[PDB]
């Protein structure tokens, strides 16, 4: 039952996943499709 | 059975559906309007765009 | 001590039990032909020689089970 | 050895996705590219029209 | 376990990071890898929790796809990095999904998450029967999630292992040398390509399941 | 007029351009950033009509 | 190239953070109860 | 509503229109559909054959030569029509019969007009059926 | 002896279920037959001997079950 | 040898159960080929790659369960 | 402890055999998907997800049902 | 103790065959789907998600077969 | 004494079987529905209650064979 | 007298087994129903009670199955 480097490690970095991936990546993803809309207008 | 593959069309299974069942049939059903109905005469053409007539092609 | 052998003959017994799909499966494949050569008759010769493939994949099975059945027999 | 037959068969997948999916993934990606490239200059010339 | 699943986090890390020469407009070799993906993403999410709210309820989702896609490609590199055959994690994260959409459902609704488990239109004779019918499978539903990702990948892994043990005598005392004698390699590399295949297909299967128990959670039907 | 369109089409090619490059060139797309996030709408009206979705799956 | 962008943390999250405080405390609790290993 | 409205029309003559019908047994295309009363709606193409249509009259065949299983929710079937059947006058062999060698005959022309053929000879087999 | 006969017949026994796979090849493929004639009465020719193609591949390895049962059961 | 090699042989047996649903698959497979490829002829360039992805699937379900019925039967 | 093991193999097969529903479900998915194109040809690009998820599950189904066999095997 | 962990495994391998019927289901439930949807494409949005909820629903069965299965085995 | 217990376990491992019957139920139910529902999606609001009590009953039978596993094993 | 309730047990599982038809039969005549009121709303309430009454004594033969069950139980 020994999980404490297989739950608790995965679970911090899976916060990781969700914190910094919607604080940077998907944000400047959303970020190069607004631009491409603003110089397509 | 095969109108819409093999066949012509559906406008042309009511074509023939229509003439075996005038033709076939009896002496005194031949009115003037089966008279008609056997008679066909649409000779289509081909137009294009200088109306170049291709042919009047019996229907 | 001859309990290996008859378990052996048990075991291939059930295994022909997977003859079935092969059996229903030739079943479906040929009757669905009969039905789309019914409703295309000119659908035949580009129907039958893909269908031949299938008949091939589907003796697979057959065969497949019957020789898992045969290593238990001998 | 289990661990010989394993390295050979990741080569054979990756032959093979160079063989098959790199061409045609490389062509959709092009073609999006292109894509791209062209609604750009579709943009600037909607620009430069609208100033002139 | 730990230094494997950091190593994820620093491929993942690299998709954007490590790829854009100067940020271009038109967009890099692998800064489209992963735009393609995210135009998939709001696409079905889009289409499945379309409406109000689906924005702000999209992101967990999406960090869900990524977290589960990658964990299945890793699962292809022949020391295959499976969880490292535990497996447990997408059971307690599943456990963590639905405990999160049933206070989804109990803040937005209150008494009405209990509407939830009942539709809108059952005869009277026959709602408190289908009621007990609908709420078993809603709390049962905390290990359907697991068990399907955990199944697919670690069954990949196990049978590739067991394929790669079974083949002892195929080239070194076997006189057939040929695909014969190499049926093991052979329906290795199909069970591989289908491997890969069903990882990806299952991880766009499970961000619509999750996508689909969100709905459940912030609307009602 | 006469200056936009000279520095329109002489130079500043497109496909080389870097988003970096026009966010410094004008912040209100940031200030559309923010407005967006903060109402939790990723999907406004206008984004991918004139491009490509490529939703392949 | 690396923006950090306000972003909401947990004001959609929070049921999520929940979730995983609940995980933390079963698996805290199952280490000797239910663990039997 | 009670019982059904046929409207069987023909281009030269119409039969019935909104008239009180209890079966209309018409050649569907599939098999042959029985009309009682708001028969569910449908549409679909009718082959040639007897169209039975029981009214307050005795037994009536009337073979048809095209037509719709056209069905409205309110039971006024509305089963089009092209040639008119009488019920003893349309009945002959011998004409019929010659027709139909004679096309088989000249069946042997081009593709285009082989299955203009084939669809005749069996339209041609469908009418001595019909005849009995 | 004893319990090796006994295993064979057994395996006989449940062996000679492999002929389901039979019985629904005739099934659904005289069913496609029948309703192929009905809805093409002028394809006969080409259904029929399918159709017996059909039965005969259907039943080959529905009775794949029944002949290794009689060589299991002796 | 005796009953654990018994349970062997009988599990080697049982398993193949399993392989009725893949033949059963395959054949469902080219029923649906058979009958869309009827419906219209021109579809068939659209439905074969589909095709192979099916039946190449259904013999891969099939593989599975003779590999599982392979390791059943050996040690 | 060798009767332990041995029902232990015995519940791997019984559980194996479990996969027969996944066989069906992804055939009759895909065949959905391939009639479903068939029968309009402008769907098809709408319909081929939804098909490979009928994939996804149907053998989802198979997975989790020998992993009790694993399990038992293992 | 030994017949009765062979038992508890027999019961586990037993009861995870209350998935047949989920496993073909829940893939005949989405081959139906994609067939209306291929009917009228655009009832999507209406016919998609209680298509999926009764996809949870008919996945709930292999569910509890399975939980039963896990409780005759721990 | 013991094998009482193995008798247990082996009826309820056979008895949660009657799940898939459920699952078919509910899973045939709802593909039927969706099939109606995508032609006159006007008839919807009564094919809804309907369907709702349908898989219901389905559902009952399926946890009532669920509920004389529990029995049989508690 | 210890054998005597251990094919007791055996017994009344494999009788609670006798659940599919039931389970399936239900399902299968509601979905008729569904597909007969999508086809013509106007007659909901001709085929509705028939319906009802055919599917209750459907379920009854679940019914007398498990009064089998709990004779052979009890």
């Amino acid at each position: 039952f020994y999980f404490m480097n297989q739950l608790t490690y995965g679970f911090l970095l899976m916060i990781t996943l969700l914190i910094l991936f919607s604080q940077f990546f998907l944000p400047m993803i959303l970020r190069l499709y607004v631009s491409r809309l603003f110089i397509s207008k | 059975s095969a109108w819409r593959k093999a066949g012509i069309s559906y406008a042309a299974y009511l074509n023939v559906a229509a003439q075996a069942i005038r033709s076939s049939l009896k002496t005194e059903l031949q009115t003037a309007s089966v008279l008609n109905r056997s008679q066909t005469d649409a000779f289509y053409t081909q137009y294009k765009n200088g109306t170049a007539a291709s042919e009047p092609t019996p229907i | 001590m001859q309990l290996v052998l008859a378990a052996k003959y048990i075991g291939a017994g059930i295994s022909t039990i997977g003859l079935l799909g092969a059996g229903i499966g030739i079943a479906i494949v040929f009757a669905a032909l009969i039905n789309g050569v019914s409703r295309n008759p000119s659908i035949k010769d580009t129907v039958f020689p893909m269908a031949i493939l299938g008949f091939a994949l589907s003796e697979a099975t057959g065969l497949f089970c019957l020789m898992v059945s045969f290593l238990l027999l001998f | 050895n289990d661990e010989s037959i394993l390295l050979l068969t990741f080569l054979g997948f990756t032959g093979l996705v160079a063989k098959y999916l790199a061409p045609a993934y490389k062509d959709f990606a092009d073609a999006r590219m292109k894509k791209v490239s062209d609604v750009l200059n579709a943009s600037r010339n909607k620009h430069v029209e609208a100033v002139k | 376990f730990s230094l494997y699943t950091i190593i994820v986090l620093l491929v993942i890390t690299s998709l954007y990071t490590l790829t854009n020469n100067n940020n271009k407009i038109i967009g890099s070799r692998w800064l489209i890898s992963q735009e393609a993906i995210y135009d998939t993403i709001m696409n079905m999410t889009k289409g499945q929790i379309g409406g109000k709210n689906w924005g702000l309820y999209f992101p967990m989702i999406f960090t869900l796809f990524m977290f589960i896609f990658i964990a299945n490609l890793i699962s292809m590199i022949p020391y295959s990095f499976a969880l490292s055959a535990h497996l447990v994690f997408i059971i307690s994260l599943s456990i963590v999904i639905w405990l999160g959409n049933t206070i989804l459902g109990l803040y937005k609704h209150g008494w009405v998450f209990f509407s939830l488990f009942v539709p809108a239109g059952t005869p009277l004779p026959l709602v408190p029967l289908l009621v007990i019918i609908e709420t078993l499978s809603y709390f049962a539903r905390a290990i359907s999630l697991g068990l399907r990702l955990g199944s697919n990948i670690l069954a990949g892994h196990l049978l590739m292992v067991i394929l790669a043990g079974l083949t002892f005598n195929f080239m070194l005392i076997n006189l057939f040398t040929l695909v014969f004698g190499f049926v093991p390699l052979a329906m290795i590399l199909a069970i591989m390509m289908l491997e890969f295949a069903i990882g990806i297909i299952q991880g766009y299967v499970w961000a619509i399941l999750t996508a689909s128990y969100l709905k459940d959670a912030v609307y009602l039907h | 007029l006469q200056s936009t369109l000279d520095n329109i089409q002489s130079a500043r090619p497109f496909d080389e351009l870097t988003v970096d490059d026009l966010t410094k060139i004008k912040p209100e797309i940031d200030a559309k950033v923010e407005e967006m996030v903060k109402k939790g709408k990723w999907d406004v009206p206008g984004y991918k009509d004139r491009f490509g979705n490529l939703n392949v799956m | 190239m690396l923006k950090r962008f306000p972003t909401p943390i947990l004001k959609v999250y929070w049921p999520f953070f929940v979730a995983g405080a609940a995980v933390y405390y079963g698996m805290s609790k199952a280490a000797d109860l239910s663990s039997n290993t | 509503s009670s019982g059904l409205k046929l409207q069987f029309a023909l281009p030269h003559e119409t039969l019935y229109s909104g008239s009180e019908v209890t079966q209309v047994n018409l050649p569907a295309k599939s098999g042959r559909i029985g009309v009682l009363a708001n028969h569910v709606p449908t549409v679909e193409q009718l082959l040639p054959g007897v169209v039975e249509v029981m009214e307050g009259s005795n037994s009536k065949k009337f073979f048809i030569s095209g037509g719709f299983a056209t069905v409205q929710p309110d039971s006024q079937l509305c089963v089009t029509a092209i040639e008119a059947f009488p019920l003893e006058s349309f009945s002959q062999e011998n004409i019929k019969n010659l027709l139909a060698e004679a096309k088989k005959n000249v069946s042997s022309s081009d593709a285009r007009e082989a299955a203009e053929a084939a669809i005749q000879v069996e339209v041609l087999e469908n009418l001595q059926s019909v005849l009995k």
